[PDB]
């Protein structure tokens, strides 16, 4: 019939324009955003143990450089070690090759803290865009310090221009797991989380579940982007003229309904991701980090190689919100979970022509 | 404190020498080892990762040096040029770093 087809379009469109372009409603976003997030919150839980500045040419080049994360700030050396007196030692990882399970470079170690700065400064400034939405341009900064030759230390910011879209952001996100993925460099030991009392161990033995579960959400996220996209660009038109059969011939009702379809399977797609994401989380968030990871308050713990601007700062746990868009996902996950008869209507009615 | 120990002290040409580490650290990220007397990349022997067990040598490495888990240095065949202070570097889990200095002379 005539209203039935074109009351089915209208509900695939309402919910594919919920599902795409909204943030609060949207399971899709919602994932996207917790995926984020939780890589955000991995690095704030557990990345100040990470041992980095190995040398990567010759023990000849003692190179060390610092890492500045700002608010209670603080700063991460790689390169150097603390001597047996207390003193600054520019002697340190430097001495010892970079390569899987032992530490990451100084290379390594930047690409971390720009994609992690990157990623940090774009959701805080302008939030995650619209996964419909191309993005928004925003400059971000890099603080990080050098030692000057037998004299005083060197501070530099770079600017880097980005924007906020999911893919982007994604990116800086992957790039921070797979780096620990990959080269599992070991973690300090010694407020003490209890995975640390992870002291002759690498990350990767500590972390494994994690990192894979990190690893996993990204890809899922980068999944429900590509499908989100497919979705835009595959938008069933309302019928018009109801009765005008030279303007809609049974080939074009077909093809309407093909569209339909396809339109469909990926509104499901979209949600099955979104369900793994939210299962991706569970099994990151409850092993070494399930007491870190969902909160936030001012701590004071501390390793050799970093130095803070008081006695706070906000390493050990996670400070990235992710109950917060937990509970967001399952609320906006739980709306779309009510509308999946409408959509199973409209998949049979297409089916029939 | 750690301490190093050479044995023999007095060394013939051709012979061997083996480098004790008494005092070691039980928890350690690594340690390298060094011709002279101060830690100088540029006279590395050679670097020990725990993690990986990869004895990376470096530009001090004659290639007659062989390095155990225990820290020990044993230098085989040695010539003329070996004599004189050997310096090695420990960096504990918590990156917190040990000197010692050895020293054997060859005849």
């Amino acid at each position: 019939s005539a209203q039935a087809i074109n009351q089915a379009v209208n509900n695939l469109n309402e919910r594919a324009k919920t599902l795409a372009g909204g943030t609060t409603n949207s399971p899709a976003y919602q994932a996207t955003l917790l995926a984020l997030r939780s890589v955000l919150g991995l690095w704030n839980s557990m990345g100040y143990a990470v041992i980095c500045g190995g040398y990567t040419k010759s023990p000849g080049e003692n190179n060390q450089k610092n890492f500045h994360y700002t608010d209670n700030g603080t700063t991460i050396n790689c390169g150097g070690s603390t001597n047996s007196n207390g003193t600054h030692s520019s002697n340190g990882t430097n001495t010892l090759k970079a390569d899987k399970n032992v530490s990451l470079s100084i290379e390594q170690y930047e690409k971390i803290h720009e994609s992690y700065q990157i990623l940090s400064k774009a959701l805080k400034q302008a939030g995650l865009a619209p996964l419909n939405s191309k993005g928004e341009k925003l400059e971000a900064h890099v603080t990080t310090s050098k030692y000057q030759q037998d004299s005083q230390t060197k501070t530099t910011t770079s600017v880097i221009d980005t924007t906020n879209d999911a893919q982007n952001l994604l990116t800086q996100a992957q790039t921070i797991v797979n780096t620990l993925k990959d080269y599992c460099p070991m973690l300090i030991a010694k407020n003490t989380p209890s995975w640390q009392t992870g002291g002759g161990k690498n990350s990767c033995e500590t972390f494994g579940a994690e990192f894979s579960a990190a690893s996993d959400m990204i890809n899922n996220a980068q999944k429900i982007v590509q499908e989100t996209q497919q979705l835009s660009a595959n938008q069933p038109k309302n019928i018009t003229q109801p009765h005008n059969l030279n303007l809609n011939t049974p080939s074009s009702l077909t093809a309407l309904a093909q569209k339909m379809l396809k339109n469909a399977q990926s509104q499901a797609e979209i949600l099955k991701l979104a369900n793994q994401v939210e299962s991706d989380f569970n099994k990151l968030s409850s092993g070494h980090l399930k007491d870190y990871i969902g909160k936030c308050d001012m701590s004071a713990i501390s390793s050799t190689n970093m130095t803070m601007q008081s006695q706070k700062n906000n390493w050990g746990n996670g400070c990235a919100g992710v109950e917060e868009t937990l509970t967001s996902l399952k609320t906006s996950a739980a709306d779309f979970n009510n509308q999946t008869p409408q959509i199973n209507q409209a998949q049979n009615l297409a089916n029939t022509l | 404190q750690l301490t190093t120990e050479s044995m023999p002290f007095n060394v013939a040409e051709g012979k061997e020498v083996l480098l004790l580490v008494h005092n070691l650290p039980q928890q350690l990220f690594g340690y390298s080892w060094y011709k002279g007397e101060r830690v100088d990349g540029n006279r590395q022997i050679v670097g020990y990762a725990i993690g990986t067990q990869q004895a990376t040598p470096g530009p001090a490495n004659s290639g007659r040096e062989t390095i155990y888990p225990n820290a020990s240095l044993l230098i085989q065949n040695v010539t003329q040029n070996d004599t004189g202070f050997y310096t090695l570097q420990v960096i504990k889990s918590d990156l917190v770093n040990e000197e010692a200095t050895g020293q054997f002379h060859v005849y």
